[PDB]
């Protein structure tokens, strides 16, 4: 039943600006968190960013702070990666995915992104 | 910004033989750590959580386990659905980094 | 009072603290005199519209696992985000507070396996508000079948009178099949002792000290049932409506029994340390008197052996009726007084 | 005063003097450069490393009005932390600890901390401290710090000490999951030692923080005019971070402790199977080295060399009695 | 139990009042009337100075010091109209807490404790308060005690004490004992932490010793502790009439607090009687690695003697003891043999 | 048995023809006097054990 899809990608000129987005059924933004993880082709996958809707954080790879903005709307269930001062090191097949904490230590918790999208190149 | 090391960078096996993929991190993370299977042209699945507990749905035949900051994914005994690139995580932070990944491919 | 604020997480959310994420099940029983509904939904909006319904409805959530189901359900019937918080939160003791709406139980179940000493514990979580029972618990599996029964033959007066008595008949159950594990547990420790008094081998001490570190989470548990039936029985809240007094002042006195019960099997554990503890230091003291016995013996032997078995080129032989066997005979005789003196002594 | 500090080596200086609008850094040793600091309106930051040198010290805080009793406290180095309430000043006192690999010890470094009007005071035993990250938020004109008073830079002076009690429960968590396996797969002659000392550093850490929460839930309850108002769901917040760091440190310690009972039950087993092997070799090789020793003797006539195939004889029948030796045993499983 | 009369001692001429305890040094006597209106402070050695205080409408707290002179116990004792026995039971310092109830005062027996560092010891002083109409009189053994705090309250009108009776002047002076229990708890609280470190750490005689030392202060400790939950119980239940009804709260609290100071006195003794089964095991442990280290030994040594002797044997019958060699099989057998047993021992580690 | 003496001690409804309630004292102050016995009883067995395992630690010494 649950299903997240990432739509907006495309191609896009060096130097340009890019506005994606992700549309979640069967589960609300605001009782999760959504990620964004991307993948060159042949290369690893890279973290970027991360939001939560319930109160707005923001998280931003080191690697690509600054060039990327995050956010998510109540209104219409959706969250969507918007793309600033965009380079050839930016292209990649762009994620969309499902997080949830879990409990270690009193201390210390962790992330799990245990639903993905189907996938989006940019 | 803690960069997890991959052992090994390539590695293939047959049917049923026992293997184990070992991740190393940099700096101390508790016990985030998380195991993903991503074949050729697909999403990535969850195998692994907290680096010792098996996702629902994933064949039981999974594990992993912790042992200070060695991280080691091992398989008791591969199938075909199993030669593809995992990938390690590590959650202790709010920046999320992943491994470089051990590609799998039948002898 | 509001969520408290954790360094890792981000401020509001709330994170579920367990180890089981396998299974989401809710079932809704609105019992009455007239008729009864029974029905099973996966999705959470179902039992929504029981919020005020009059007539008494009761909720079972099971898998926690999905805060979007728990705290919608917080949403919807009024709970403070606290409890909610508490609701996820299994790594906990059990523990009641009084609101002006509704009031919050915590109190915990427990399953025992064959040849698996292991003790463990699943966060069942209870709260009262106008006439409905809300349930959350860990994973599929209750202890609440007889009553579920109970009400589905509507035998008993719980089917005909209000909910409390649905509370009441939910922490009896509980407190009820605490005894089929603990029976378990006393025979288990029986037959343990029939083997520590038989064989006292390595894994007794691993056997004892997991069943020490039972009685001691035991005790951690049942020690706050008390201060909680207390709070019940003795403060009187309003949602009582003191019908019910007596049925929780027997609750009361069971909890004070079970407490007394784990105190005094304490002292009856450790006694099982204490008697280990006295078979090998008998079996070390066996192996003494062996080793001594022989080392005693053997070495004067030794001395004979070397004394006369010597090389030198002046030598006082003296060969008299070849007093080989002469010195063999000693050799034997001082064997037999040694022998004999540890006879006297009792060592053998 | 009465001196108590460790370290003699270093001693330091360091006051910022930071507004809205601009900020200034001054490094310099003399005593009267702080002196008109303190008149500034705007909040201002304090740092003075090196407790040693206590005629320095001493002529900042009667400059600044302090009761020397404040001042002998914190002159005081071995005493858990605790927070008090005055009616000029609030005085407060943390600690500082530091771990290392490949050797495992704990390392506690005292700090005091005085708060009063818009000034902040702080005295450090030795150079180099936790609060990077405040003073790179503060250098690079980042935060909410600026705009609110000296009490939210209290805050985020408390908050990064928090910051490194995680830091340091870590390495902690490391080293106790793999001790856990360390212990319960493969004993070694110091792994024994290894427990102790991680139940020394749990049990302070402990003792340490326990007082932490309380001077932390202190500060929240009292809410002390002094303090503003607004900042109070600030220090509810790092309340609660010890409350995390209190239950971790509860775990921590029961992990251990089972850890030691275990092993210190097993021990009676341990020296009854090492006598039985001392028992079993020595009863087995003596009765063959005397039977060696007194057949293998030196007078004159040997009814031993008479009979024929002696040598083989003798030795078949020595190994018939180590056989029966051996057959001894396993009746009651010495073996 | 019938009526009640001085017992007769044997070696004493009958009617004797002796001090049964070890203090012979100092002797003083404080007088505090305290009232909304004004306090009148006054310390002494005289005791015809304190009598008339026996009829003062005001509160009175009078603190005699010492003891030791049973000459001014018996003075108080007749012109307060205190019986003898009384008087007997305040000079009879080896006893354990206790009240009585009579018609004209109340009669309270308390135990003072100061630990002692550098010199791990216990020691107790027996505290007496009879409460007379208006008066609270209070004898001790030496200087020193623990209301301080209800002296700085009396002298700077601090809280309430100065506006209520005597009754409230007997509730701070039990207060200020029970709450000095709780620091005398902590006290021993950080002994037993130090103790369980060194069972472990460095295990000696000492060691055990001082743990010994340490079960007996806790026994005596609940052996004290038990009567004054007890008499608190007996304060605030059985309320006499020289107890004004104002006052039973306050009781219930200090009652409560006794409570919660025999519970932790119960886990300080199971954690103490736990440390005995931890040192044994420690020492235990050393031994062991000493017995291995014999094992070793002798496991390596014997074997290689007894095959010694096999080929040391002077069996000249058999010309097999005769082969033409250069010493290489004997000498590397028992090599090989040597290492196999080290390495044996390198697995199952012994070292 | 002390919480049940010591109501019949305190709350003396008017079945306890009053009089009589010395006499609970009386059973009250055996009880204390019971639980303390009781108490030290179980004191002295705590040790005993203790005291049988260096026992059997001197024999194997000799
Ligand atoms: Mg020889
Ligand atoms: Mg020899
Ligand atoms: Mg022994």
């Amino acid at each position: 039943e649950v299903q997240l899809v990432e739509s907006g990608g495309g191609l896009v000129q060096p130097g340009g600006s890019l506005r994606l987005s992700c549309a979640a059924s069967g589960f609300n933004v605001s009782y999760y968190s959504i990620h964004w993880v991307r993948q060159a082709p042949g290369k690893g996958l890279e973290w970027v960013a991360s939001i939560s809707s319930s109160s707005g954080s923001t998280s931003y790879a080191d690697s690509v702070k600054g060039r990327f903005t995050i956010s998510a709307d109540t209104s219409k269930n959706t969250a969507y990666l918007q793309m600033n001062s965009l380079r050839a090191e930016d292209t990649a097949v762009y994620y969309c995915a499902r997080s949830y904490w879990y409990y270690i230590w009193s201390y210390s918790y962790g992330n799990a992104m245990d639903y993905w999208g189907q996938g989006t190149l940019v | 910004d803690i960069q997890m090391t991959q052992s090994p960078s390539s590695l293939s096996a047959s049917v049923g033989d026992r293997v184990t993929i070992t991740c190393r991190a940099s700096q101390s993370v508790s016990s985030a750590v998380a195991w993903y299977q991503q074949k050729p042209g697909k999403a990535p699945k969850l195998l692994i959580y907290s680096a010792s507990s098996l996702y629902s749905g994933v064949p039981s035949r999974f594990s992993g386990s912790r042992s200070g900051t060695d991280f080691t994914l091992t398989i008791s005994s591969l199938q075909p659905e199993d030669f593809a690139t995992y990938y390690c995580q590590q959650s202790s932070s709010s920046l999320i980094t992943f491994g470089q990944g051990t590609k799998v491919e039948i002898k | 009072k509001r969520l408290s604020a954790k360094k890792g997480l981000p401020p509001g959310t709330l994170v579920y603290t367990g180890k089981y994420r396998e299974d989401f099940e809710i079932e809704v029983m609105n019992y009455s005199i007239e008729e009864f509904r029974e029905f099973k939904t996966t999705d959470v909006e179902s039992v929504l519209p029981f919020r005020d319904s009059s007539t008494p409805t009761w909720i079972n959530i099971t898998g926690i696992h999905r805060t979007d189901v728990v705290q919608r359900v917080g949403e919807f019937f009024g709970i403070h985000p606290l409890v909610l918080e508490d609701i996820l939160n299994v790594h906990q003791r059990p523990k009641v507070e009084f609101f002006e709406n509704y009031v919050f139980i915590v109190l915990k179940m427990f399953t025992y396996d064959k040849n698996l000493h292991e003790l463990e514990s699943e966060q069942v979580s209870l709260i009262l508000t106008k006439n409905c029972v809300l349930m959350f618990q860990e994973k599929i599996g209750d202890v609440f079948d007889p009553v579920r029964e109970r009400i589905r033959y509507n035998r008993g007066i719980i089917r005909k009178k209000r909910a409390d008595y649905l509370l009441y008949s939910l922490i009896d159950a509980l407190v009820d099949d605490y005894f089929v594990l603990l029976e378990k547990i006393d025979d288990e420790i029986d037959v343990l002792e029939e083997e520590v008094l038989e064989r006292p081998e390595k894994e007794t001490v691993q056997r004892t000290h997991q069943l020490k570190r039972n009685l001691v989470e035991l005790r951690k548990t049942i020690w706050p049932l008390r201060e909680v039936l207390s709070s019940l029985y003795r403060d009187v809240p309003p949602l009582i409506e003191k019908e019910t007094v007596p049925y929780f002042r027997d609750v009361y006195d069971h909890t004070i029994q079970i407490a007394d019960t784990v105190e005094t099997f304490r002292d009856i554990v450790s006694g099982l340390l204490d008697v280990y503890l006295s078979s090998v230091s008998n079996k070390t003291n066996e192996v003494m008197k062996v080793l001594t016995i022989i080392a005693t013996i053997f070495m004067p032997l030794t001395f004979i052996a070397g004394i006369y078995g010597m090389n030198f080129e002046y030598m006082p032989e003296l060969r008299w009726k070849w007093g080989y066997p002469v010195v063999l005979a000693v050799m034997g005789v001082i064997a037999v007084i040694m022998v004999v003196y540890f006879k006297k002594k009792k060592w053998l």
